[PDB]
């Protein structure tokens, strides 16, 4: 009929709630679309797996880490495009990857590359089966309602199982493949004469002569005597001087101890021979001096809806993103990561995005739940009341601090610029007028640089570089790690950080606590999650609902990443990467001009955004002229967006009007009639085409930056 | 060789105490599962004594 | 009837209408509540008197050569152990009118015309005596039973012609059953672990009792 | 069947077909005549 019935019908395609009302049929749709989803993933593995060994120069890389960038990309010469084929070295010409799986391939053991053509084959396999699978368990074999709520059993078998094993495995594997392959690539022998990893099983004394404890065999495992394991199962700390990553003894002992670990906890709730406790005993009988009732009525809440759990299950995904991001720069955990600064500047800012956009997703979907599942009458949870009977107060403290911090934040950078620019550098917030010393921060840091031989006697050296007090590990003339120091350009940024976060976490709160009803419009439940006003009335509602609250702190997450990973990229230049000499002196890219330049908004524009821009803007001609073009085409993009944030819906429907006039006057009018973006899909369209445009920009900017220096 | 070494009693007896503990068809209804479990908390018990100890 | 670890879920399902049953099932894998898939026991008991039969085969067949070849009874060269005799090429092979793949494709289409024709047996009833088969069509019509398909091709010498020898019969066949896959079990490790035949281990252990027990091994 | 025939007509499917046949041609064109400004016929 009209054209509106093409867009509703992509926007409600993963709507399982709303087309039935019957819990299981849901659940089995939701089982038969991870199962999909996790063979599209096994897909694109093999994908990665098979390009790695055609399209590669992995065994040239392999001789020579540090001189031969990597590459896994090769481009076909149609319309003169094959300039992008630029001289990687190794005698091979492609695209340079950025993703780190060199390193990966090369601290799992793997020396040619006969062995990813049987992983690539294998994940093929695996998709298949997968794919298999779905179909099987939704149309012949669908499991009942009382299989999914077993909650008891989920749990026992994903700790004890899927992650109690999978770490015992894998340290099997690094014992027996990982540990003497690497030795031998450490030792300098060449890589196509190190024994294949089924001779180091098949004969033993190979094994003995590396490591003296494997002659022992099993027996001191059992006798107790472990201490002869101490060979290969180390507690060293601290770099590999000779690859600049962490020792692989270490990740064995660590992965060893976690299996055993988990496997101990997922023996604790009760199934069906009566030991242990059930979920439910646990959150009623609990009962702390504050609480007073508890939190009875929770496990029916989380039993019987999806959408509390998805919310949970993203918030909780996101914070463990961003720890793992932070976790990888500082302690790096393959070979020859730290000294290729190209992939440790990607890896940082791949996984920020990833953990911001879930922790938004986890918002999103409490806000749906309060929506659509709450029911105070079948399901009434005490705490969610007095939450929900308070709301007034939460808020209004929530906003008092964002302005506190922002004032105390950027009213400092603007006191700076105006000292700066008035002739006084004397009354300045810095380092040389008016010291803010961030004085906790390098206390923690003086507290972990003694902890070793004081409070952690087994440790031969500190857990990472970036407390003061250690020194400096160079490989291949490069700088891998020292310490970091922290001044006054650091308090402010980091109180920055403190007030965006605040911000967001304001905007989706409010959300939240309001999605059901306000003073404003009483009956917004009634309304929907997702509507886009209530009319004029009232001085005007544009905007009142929790999909526009979600919409909003879209925005805001953006704004909050984008300042983290400029600010690690400029403190990463300026203070960690460089070059040594053969005498010992550390040449930094910036020369360390973050102290005394990242302290006025003027420092940003000049000395990072205009002085390390002149990479990608000179790149026409060259292998990396890609990026300068993806330069280019994102700011279109972003200006592009603002077309459907600032305009209206009536204006584009009165001119497709007059559109459909002159189509009609030669009887080419179509029988659907076209129809322009409804209120809320005009806003969904200028959100995302603002974040693709933004984060592509950053995106190309930085890895033409760091490729090239 | 190993029979009769301080080791050996000390798991033994951890196991024997906390079976004992435990219990006080089978006439008191102590399940398969109770016993198991009560001897592998005695395994983790003795390991953990017998590795504290064998330092000092 | 004896009751082998049984417990009151599992009771209450199984009757004893099987044969051999014992009422051991802790795991309750049999519970007809939420049926589907394989999980079914009919399929199960079906599976399980199947497997049984084919262990009974196998635990006779891998020993028997070993058996003769120390009396002098099979020539040398044919005394070989289970994991030699072609099954695992790296364990060693050995030759006969034909390599080891187009005796695979001939087991395959030869098994596979059987297990067909048996799974449209199972799958509907008496289907299997109608359409003609080189005319041997009329024995193989089945007695509504899938594990038991009785007649002449199946059952020539006439037993159990009164059912209390049939279920006498039975018992003891999936009782034989059973022992024969503990034993193919037990094989499997051993061959793993020590590395000999079976025999072979047999007769180290009678040799010296004391010494060649899994302690030392 | 029928049905696979009036799921190959819907708009998405016949648009990707008769766009991936037009690029494939466009390509031959440009490989067949590369680096081509004025007619020369
Ligand atoms: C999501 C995973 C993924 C992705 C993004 C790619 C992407 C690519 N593959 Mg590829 N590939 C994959 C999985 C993937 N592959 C898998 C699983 C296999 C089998 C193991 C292959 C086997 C394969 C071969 C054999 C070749 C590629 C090639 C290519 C490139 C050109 C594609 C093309 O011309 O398509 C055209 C459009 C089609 C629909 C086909 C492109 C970069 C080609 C290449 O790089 O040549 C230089 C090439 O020759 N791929
Ligand atoms: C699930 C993981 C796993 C698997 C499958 C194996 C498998 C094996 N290990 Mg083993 N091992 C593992 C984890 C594992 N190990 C761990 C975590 C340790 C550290 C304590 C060891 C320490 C170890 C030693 C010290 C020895 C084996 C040996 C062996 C082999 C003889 C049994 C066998 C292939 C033996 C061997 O090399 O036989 C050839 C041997 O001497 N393993
Ligand atoms: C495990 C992750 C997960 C899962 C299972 C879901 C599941 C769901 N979400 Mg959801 N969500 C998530 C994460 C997740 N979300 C995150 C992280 C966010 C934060 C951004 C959101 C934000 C969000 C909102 C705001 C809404 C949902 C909604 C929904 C429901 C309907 C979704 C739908 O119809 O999509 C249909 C699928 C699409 C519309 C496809 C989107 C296409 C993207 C935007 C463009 C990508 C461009 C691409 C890069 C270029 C391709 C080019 C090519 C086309 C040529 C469904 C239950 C909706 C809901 O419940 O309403 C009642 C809803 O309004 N979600
Ligand atoms: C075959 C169908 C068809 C025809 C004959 C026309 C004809 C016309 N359009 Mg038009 N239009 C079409 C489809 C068509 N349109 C579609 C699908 C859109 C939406 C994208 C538009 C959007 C559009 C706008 C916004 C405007 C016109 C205008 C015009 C008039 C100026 C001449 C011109 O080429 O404008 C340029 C036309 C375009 C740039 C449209 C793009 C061409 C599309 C992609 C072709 C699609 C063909 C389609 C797949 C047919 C399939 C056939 C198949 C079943 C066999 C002219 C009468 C202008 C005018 O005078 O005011 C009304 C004007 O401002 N059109
Ligand atoms: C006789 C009783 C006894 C004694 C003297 C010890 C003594 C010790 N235990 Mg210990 N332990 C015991 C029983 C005992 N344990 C029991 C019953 C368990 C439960 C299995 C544990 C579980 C345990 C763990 C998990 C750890 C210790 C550790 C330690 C050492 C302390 C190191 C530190 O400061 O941290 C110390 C030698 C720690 C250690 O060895 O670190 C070096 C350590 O991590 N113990
Ligand atoms: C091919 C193997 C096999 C199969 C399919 C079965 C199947 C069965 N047995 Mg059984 N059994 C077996 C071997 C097998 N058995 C062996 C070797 C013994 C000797 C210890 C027994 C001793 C035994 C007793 C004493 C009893 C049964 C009973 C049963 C029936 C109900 C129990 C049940 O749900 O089991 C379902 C079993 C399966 C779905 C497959 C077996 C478990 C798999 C292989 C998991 C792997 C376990 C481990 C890694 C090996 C069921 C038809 C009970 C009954 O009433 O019989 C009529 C009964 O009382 N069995
Ligand atoms: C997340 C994954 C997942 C989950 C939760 C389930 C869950 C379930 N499946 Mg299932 N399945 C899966 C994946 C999964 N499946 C895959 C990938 C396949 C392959 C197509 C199947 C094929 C399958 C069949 C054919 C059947 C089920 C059935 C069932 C149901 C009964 C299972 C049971 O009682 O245990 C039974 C468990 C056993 C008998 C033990 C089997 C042990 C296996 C053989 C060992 C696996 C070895 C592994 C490959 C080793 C890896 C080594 C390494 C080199 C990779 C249960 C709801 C059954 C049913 O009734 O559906 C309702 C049924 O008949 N599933
Ligand atoms: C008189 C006793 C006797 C003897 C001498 C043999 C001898 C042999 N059997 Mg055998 N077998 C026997 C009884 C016997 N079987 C019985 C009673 C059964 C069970 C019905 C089997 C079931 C059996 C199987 C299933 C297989 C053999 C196979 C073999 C051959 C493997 C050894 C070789 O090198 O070739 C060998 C000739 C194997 C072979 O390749 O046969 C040619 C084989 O796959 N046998
Ligand atoms: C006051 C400092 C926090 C005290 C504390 O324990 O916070 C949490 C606490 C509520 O705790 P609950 O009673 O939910 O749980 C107590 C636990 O011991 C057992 O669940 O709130 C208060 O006691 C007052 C909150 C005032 C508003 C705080 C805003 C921030
Ligand atoms: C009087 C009587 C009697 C008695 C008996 C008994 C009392 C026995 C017992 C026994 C037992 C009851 C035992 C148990 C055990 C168990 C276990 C033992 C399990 C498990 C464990 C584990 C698995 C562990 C592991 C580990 C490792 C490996 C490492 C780390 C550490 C640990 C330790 C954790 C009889 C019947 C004869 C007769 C009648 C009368
Ligand atoms: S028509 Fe537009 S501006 Fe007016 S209330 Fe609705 S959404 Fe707001």
């Amino acid at each position: 009929d009209t054209t509106t019935w093409i867009w509703n019908l992509h926007a409600d395609a993963h709507d399982f709630d709303s087309h039935t009302s019957d819990l299981e049929e849901i659940s089995r749709k939701v089982f038969s679309a991870h199962f999909g989803q996790l063979s599209i993933i096994f897909l694109w593995l093999s994908g990665m797996y098979f390009h790695g060994a055609r399209f590669s120069n992995y065994e040239a890389w392999l001789s020579d880490p540090t001189h031969i960038g990597p590459s896994a990309q090769v481009v076909w010469p149609i319309v003169g495009q094959e300039i992008l084929n630029g001289d990687v070295g190794g005698g091979f010409r492609g695209i340079q990857i950025t993703s780190g799986f060199f390193q990966i391939w090369r601290a799992s053991g793997i020396t040619s590359e006969l062995q990813l053509y049987c992983t690539a084959i294998g994940a093929l396999v695996f998709a298949a089966l997968m794919l298999f699978a779905g179909w099987f368990h939704y149309h012949k074999a669908a499991p009942k309602l009382a299989w999914f709520q077993d909650v008891e059993s989920m749990l026992n078998h994903h700790l004890a199982g899927l992650l109690g094993l999978g770490s015992l495995s894998w340290a099997g594997h690094q014992v027996h493949v990982s540990l003497p392959i690497n030795q031998f690539l450490n030792a300098g022998v060449d890589p196509k004469e190190i024994p294949l990893p089924h001779e180091f099983i098949l004969n033993r004394d190979l094994l003995a002569q590396l490591y003296p404890s494997f002659a022992e065999g099993a027996t001191p495992f059992f006798t107790l005597n472990w201490s002869k394991y101490s060979e290969f199962l180390t507690f060293r700390g601290g770099l590999d001087p000779v690859t600049g990553g962490l020792w692989l003894t270490d990740i064995a002992h660590h992965h060893l101890a976690i299996a055993i670990l988990f496997l101990i906890a997922g023996h604790m709730y009760r199934t069906n021979w009566g030991i242990g406790h059930g979920i439910k005993d646990i959150l009623e009988a609990h009962k702390g001096p504050f609480t007073g009732q508890g939190h009875k009525g929770l496990y029916e809440i989380l039993t019987t809806s999806w959408h509390a759990q998805l919310s949970l299950n993203l918030a909780m995904l996101g914070s463990l993103t961003i720890i793992v991001a932070h976790h990888m720069y500082s302690m790096p955990p393959y070979p020859y990561l730290a000294t290729d600064y190209a992939t440790q500047l990607s890896l940082f800012t791949h996984h920020m995005w990833i953990g911001g956009f879930l922790i938004v997703g986890a918002a999103a979907h409490a806000a749906i739940f309060m929506v659509r599942d709450y029911d105070p009458t079948n399901r009434y949870n005490d705490l969610l009341d007095r939450v929900l009977r308070h709301r007034d107060a939460i808020i209004s403290h929530l906003n008092w601090v964002c302005i506190f911090l922002g004032f105390h934040s950027f009213g400092l950078y603007i006191h700076n610029d105006t000292m700066s620019a008035l002739g006084r550098p004397q009354d300045m917030f810095s380092d040389t007028a008016i010291q803010l010393q961030p004085v906790f921060a390098q206390w923690i840091q003086n507290t972990h640089a003694l902890a070793p031989g004081v409070t952690a006697p087994g440790e031969t050296a500190s857990t990472s570089l970036t407390w003061g007090g250690g020194e400096l590990v160079a490989v291949g003339g490069k700088v891998a790690l020292l310490p970091i120091p922290l001044g006054t350009a650091d308090f402010l940024v980091h109180h920055i950080h403190a007030f965006t976060i605040h911000v967001t976490v304001l905007i989706l709160l409010k959300g939240v606590l309001f999605a059901r009803s306000s003073r404003l419009i009483p009956d917004k439940a009634n309304l929907g999650f997702r509507f886009p006003c209530d009319g004029p009335g009232r001085g005007g509602t544009c905007q009142v609902s929790a999909w526009d609250h979600v919409f909003l702190g879209l925005f805001w997450m953006y704004n909050a990443i984008s300042v983290v990973i400029f600010h690690f990229s400029w403190k990463m230049q300026s203070d960690v990467w460089g070059s040594i000499s053969d005498q010992g002196v550390v040449t930094h890219i910036t020369g360390g001009n973050f102290a005394q330049s990242s302290i006025t908004i003027n420092g940003w524009l000049r000395d990072f955004l205009w002085a390390q821009a002149s990479q990608v803007i000179q790149s026409y001609g060259s292998s990396l002229s890609a990026y300068g073009l993806f330069f280019l085409g994102a700011h279109f993009v972003w200006a592009f967006s603002l077309m459907f944030l600032f305009s209206g819906r009536g204006y584009w429907q009165e001119l497709i009007e007059s559109i459909v006039w002159a189509h009609n006057k030669l009887k080419v009018a179509p029988a659907t009639q076209p129809r322009a973006l409804s209120i809320i899909q005009g806003r969904a369209v200028g959100v995302t085409h603002y974040l693709l445009g933004g984060i592509a920009t950053t995106w190309a900017f930085f890895l033409a930056r760091i490729i090239a220096v | 060789d190993f029979i009769g070494s301080s080791t050996n009693l000390i798991m033994v007896t951890s196991t024997t105490l906390m079976l004992f503990a435990g219990r006080f068809g089978d006439p008191a209804g102590f399940t398969l599962a109770d016993t198991l479990a009560c001897g592998t908390v005695g395994h983790i018990i003795g390991v953990g004594v017998v590795l504290g100890l064998k330092n000092i | 009837r004896p009751l082998w670890f049984a417990s009151s879920q599992s009771l209450s399902y199984l009757d004893g209408s099987l044969p051999g049953d014992y009422g051991f099932d802790p795991l309750g894998l049999s519970d007809p509540e939420g049926t589907g898939g394989f999980i079914e026991p009919r399929w199960l008991a079906y599976g399980e008197i199947i497997n049984g039969r084919f262990a009974m085969l196998g635990a006779a067949g891998a020993i028997a050569p070993e058996i003769l070849g120390k009396a002098g009874l099979i020539p040398a060269e044919t005394a070989l152990p289970w994991f030699q005799t072609g099954v695992i090429p790296p364990a060693g092979t050995y030759t006969y009118w034909a390599d080891n793949y187009t005796l695979f494709v001939l087991e395959m289409a030869l098994m596979g015309f059987a297990e067909h024709r048996r799974l449209q047996d199972w799958y509907n009833p008496g289907s299997m005596g109608k359409q003609y088969f080189l005319g041997l069509e009329k024995g193989l019509a089945g007695s509504g039973n899938p594990a038991y398909p009785g007649g002449p091709f199946f059952n020539p010498l006439g037993f159990g012609k009164d059912e209390k020898s049939l279920k006498e019969l039975k018992l003891k066949e999936v009782k034989n059953g059973r022992l024969a896959m503990l034993a193919i079990l037990g094989y499997f490790i051993q061959g793993l672990v020590t590395g000999v035949g079976p025999y072979q281990n047999l007769l180290d252990h009678l040799a010296d009792p004391v010494n060649n027990n899994v302690l030392t091994s | 069947m029928r049905d696979l025939k009036t799921y190959l007509s819907v708009a998405p499917v016949l648009s990707t077909l008769w766009f991936g046949s037009l690029a494939g041609l466009l390509i031959e064109i440009n490989r067949l005549f590369p680096d081509a400004l004025t007619f020369p016929f």
